[PDB]
RNA sequence: GUUAUCCGGAAUGAUUGGGCGUAAAGCGUCUGUAGGUGGCUUUUUAAGUCCGCCGUCAAAUCCCAGGGCUCAACCCUGGACAG
């Protein structure tokens, strides 16, 4: 239920993603047979758009539209309010406080149960997380290892302004709901959602 | 004359087709009335009375042609809709609205003949005449 | 600014009749006027306003350097037509009208520069130098090009402003004008709609007498237009 | 009253020749052009089939403003040359709505095809069939729900579109005409 | 993945939403019974129609708002538009 497969590969083909790798994508060396399918039909278009938003987050299709279900029923922007729903993920929030290298990283953290909301153990990667909510290391010593050498060692500060860190316990904090600017992805929703019409 | 509104409506629709300002219709309390609101809405210029052999004819001025008569963007609509093989009711709530209120709606209640934006104030349904764009 | 218009002279040059009323179009029938003799008589209170309108936006189309085409095709209409255009200093159609002047321009412009090498070579005097064949040939082509490209020899680029004489015989330049953006100052007699033309003046078809009235009225206006514009540039 | 070859010659350096002038200006009049349908069309001539390739193609900048264009010609390319231009010429503009979408609720009638579009809630994006879906999106028309009916094909639906979407009433502009303030149609 | 069943797309049985000169389609033409619709003006009545209030249309399901199993599915509380 997991994308084991290779990285870089989906990287070529989709674009930069920022949950998946931090190594930048060789020269691409396609430049000797120069073979290209043509142009794209809008399809694929829409296809790689979608591609793009599961492969960033780790999400199974079935589980995206479930989400996209949900999405539909709330009242507001539909696409926006999917991002949200996306971006709201565990793992994902336990990455994008840097608490993580990557998402499978952060998906391997949270499993492992050395994380903890409020107190309490959740080792499942797609709880939702909610507005005031604590994200903190396990007390035991791999956990509190594991969570500051690759706080520290990732010297990214970019923290969106919705997720507050704190330097001795290690505390994260969700402050609020995530800002459609604030999104972890330079995505039209609307290609996703139109893709989405049909189920 | 089976329908005398249906006639009105449709007299007014052929000759705002035909690029004529003025047109004859028979006058009647839905007639008079109907024109009445037509008028406070805005959608005719003027209207006026005439009589002979015990006949009443109301004659219409129409809006003038769209900078010229034949490059028109705009032509002016109408629709009956409650009729006398089906007629249309509805309550409060059902109540229609044109193009998101560009246009308006005819609404015949217990307080007589008016749109459907009066409907709407005084909280009170009723037959639909017709849609007028 | 003023000009010089009253039910008299209008009255003189008998404007106020046009073509009998088995021939007229009921499309004119709002501004027409009367009926008389089976010969009708349009109105010249409406006339006088139209034709007040349009030597307003010639004098203002004049004044910001605007260029002036004029149009009939009629064997009187293009004797006034030739004379209209030299006192007003404009380009003019007069004899035969080709097909696609305005609409095509490219083709248009390069049958112009072969008539300006037609108009080199016959100042030249380097016909003289040329079998019969080749001299009777070039002449062919002179003949033709003055006839037609005569009058719009000195344009270049496309006019922006075309006034027409009797709208019914004139067809292509309505057509051509409504395409391409351009507006149309016309004759009207009682056979013709009031769609064709942009600003559309009643008039009359059969009198030289009114189109020489209406036609000086109008080059008049464009005169006074192209001191302003002499002025203002 | 300068010499007639000078000024002649003036107009001749100012009308350059086609032989000697390369054509590519496009992109700097802000356009640009996408190819909907390439069809192989067919006369036929004592020698046998004399093969051509109709193009249908709408432009748009995307920001409101779009056309539709139909083209002829033996190669692909200058087909789609042809229909370029053709559009260009035939350009219109489509009312909007703070949100990218439509003022009202239209349909539309052109040949055999009709067309039905109605305004969107932001969000739901461009959710229609080939022809009407590709001159809104080339319009720049970010939600709009449309439906042709009648029937399917490409170039007919193309011209119903733009037919709706010309006859579309901006707000400002029936207030006006009935001659009465916003707010009160607002309501 | 394949096969089966049903709705969709299908405006392809069409109230919303189609047609009938030549594409499938106007009875060969009238007279007329049931049946359906039917001019204008004033009054009456209140059957439809409209508005308010009451009773009920079981609980479970669907919809909204919270709560509980680490999450979800599932369960629980409270409430309601329709009609
Ligand atoms: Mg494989
Ligand atoms: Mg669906
Ligand atoms: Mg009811
Ligand atoms: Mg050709
Ligand atoms: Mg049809
Ligand atoms: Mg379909
Ligand atoms: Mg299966
Ligand atoms: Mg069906
Ligand atoms: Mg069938
Ligand atoms: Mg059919
Ligand atoms: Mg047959
Ligand atoms: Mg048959
Ligand atoms: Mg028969
Ligand atoms: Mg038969
Ligand atoms: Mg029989
Ligand atoms: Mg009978
Ligand atoms: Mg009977
Ligand atoms: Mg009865
Ligand atoms: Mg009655
Ligand atoms: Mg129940
Ligand atoms: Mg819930
Ligand atoms: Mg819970
Ligand atoms: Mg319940
Ligand atoms: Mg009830």
């Amino acid at each position: 239920s997991r994308y084991r497969g290779p990285r870089f590969k989906k990287i070529r083909r989709l674009g930069a993603l920022p949950g998946l790798t931090n190594k930048r994508p060789r020269a691409g060396s396609d430049l000797r047979n120069q073979s290209r399918s043509g142009k794209r039909s809008q399809y694929r278009i829409r296809l790689e758009e979608k591609q793009k938003l599961r492969f960033h987050y780790g999400i199974t299709e079935r589980q995206l539209l479930k989400y996209v279900r949900i999405a539909r029923k709330a009242k507001g922007s539909t696409g926006q309010v999917l991002l949200q729903l996306l971006e709201m993920r565990l793992d994902n929030i336990l990455f994008r406080l840097g608490m993580a290298p990557t998402i499978p990283g952060a998906r391997q953290l949270v499993n492992h149960r050395h994380i903890l909301v409020n107190g309490r153990i959740v080792d499942i990667p797609s709880y939702r997380c909610k507005p005031q909510d604590t994200i903190m290391a396990r007390d035991e010593q791999k956990s509190i290892a594991l969570i500051q050498n690759s706080l520290d060692l990732s010297p990214r500060e970019e923290l969106p302004k919705h997720l507050t860190l704190n330097p001795f316990p290690y505390k994260g904090l969700v402050n609020q709901i995530i800002d459609s600017k604030w999104v972890g992805l330079k995505i039209n929703e609307l290609l996703v959602v139109e893709y989405y019409s049909r189920q | 004359g089976k329908d005398t509104i249906a006639d009105i409506i449709t007299c007014i629709r052929n000759a705002d087709m035909n690029r004529k300002g003025t047109v004859r219709i028979v006058s009647t309390n839905i007639t008079e009335n109907i024109v009445k609101i037509l008028l406070r809405e805005g959608f005719i210029e003027n209207a006026r009375k005439h009589q002979e052999r015990n006949k009443y004819f109301l004659v219409l001025t129409l809006r003038h042609r769209r900078n010229k008569k034949g490059p028109y963007l705009n032509t002016f609509h109408l629709k009956r809709v409650s009729r006398p093989g089906l007629r249309i009711y509805s309550n409060y709530q059902r109540i229609p609205r044109i193009l998101g209120g560009m246009g308006i709606a005819i609404l015949s209640t217990s307080r007589g003949i008016m749109t459907d934006r009066e409907a709407r104030l005084e909280g009170i349904g009723g037959e639909i005449l017709c849609y007028i764009w | 600014r003023y000009w010089n218009i009253n039910l008299e002279e209008m009255m003189e040059a008998g404007v106020h009749f046009g073509h009998g009323t088995r021939k007229w179009n009921p499309r004119m029938s709002p501004y027409i006027s009367a009926k008389c003799k089976g010969i009708h008589i349009i109105n010249l209170t409406r006339t006088a306003r139209f034709l007040s309108e349009a030597c307003d936006l010639v004098f203002d189309a004049s004044s910001r350097g605007k260029q002036f085409l004029i149009v009939g095709t009629k064997n009187k209409a293009a004797d006034s037509v030739a004379r209209a255009a030299i006192r007003a200093r404009c380009h003019y159609v007069n004899k035969k009208w080709l097909g696609g002047m305005l609409t095509n321009w490219s083709t248009t412009e390069t049958r112009l520069h072969k008539f300006r090498d037609l108009r080199m070579e016959q100042t030249a005097g380097r016909l003289a130098r040329l079998p019969k064949r080749d001299a009777a040939v070039v002449k062919r082509q002179l003949s033709h090009l003055q006839t037609y490209l005569g009058g719009i020899k000195y344009m270049t680029g496309l006019p922006d402003i075309v006034i027409i004489v009797d709208q019914q015989e004139e067809y292509t330049a309505l057509r051509e004008c409504i395409t391409l953006g351009i507006p149309t100052i016309c004759l009207i007699d009682t056979n013709c709609n009031p769609d064709l033309a942009d600003i559309s003046i009643p008039a009359n078809d059969d009198a030289i007498a009114s189109i020489r009235l209406i036609l000086t009225k109008l080059v008049f206006a464009i005169c006074e237009g192209r001191s302003s514009y002499i002025r203002n540039p | 009253l300068g010499n007639d070859v000078y000024a002649m010659d003036s107009k001749i350096k100012k009308a350059t020749g086609f032989g000697s002038k390369s054509k590519k200006e496009k992109i700097r009049d802000g356009f640009e052009e996408n190819v909907v349908q390439v069809r192989r069309v067919t006369k036929v001539v004592k020698g046998g089939k004399h093969m051509r390739f109709r193009a249908i193609v709408v432009v748009g900048d995307k920001k409101g403003q779009v056309g539709v264009g139909v083209g002829k010609a033996k190669e692909v390319v200058s087909a789609v040359q042809k229909a370029a231009v053709d559009a260009r010429r035939n350009i219109i503009t489509v009312p909007m709505t703070k949100y990218l979408t439509f003022p009202h609720r239209n349909e539309a009638d052109y040949g055999a095809a009709r067309v039905m579009l109605r305004p969107a809630a932001p969000g739901t994006g461009v959710i229609a069939g080939g022809a009407v879906r590709t001159v809104l999106e080339m319009a720049g028309v970010e939600n709009a729900l449309g439906k042709q009916l009648g029937s399917n094909n490409a170039l007919n639906n193309a011209r119903a579109t733009i037919v709706a979407v010309q006859t579309m009433r901006q707000f400002s502009d029936v207030a006006r005409d009935r001659g009465i303030p916003m707010e009160e149609l607002w309501k």
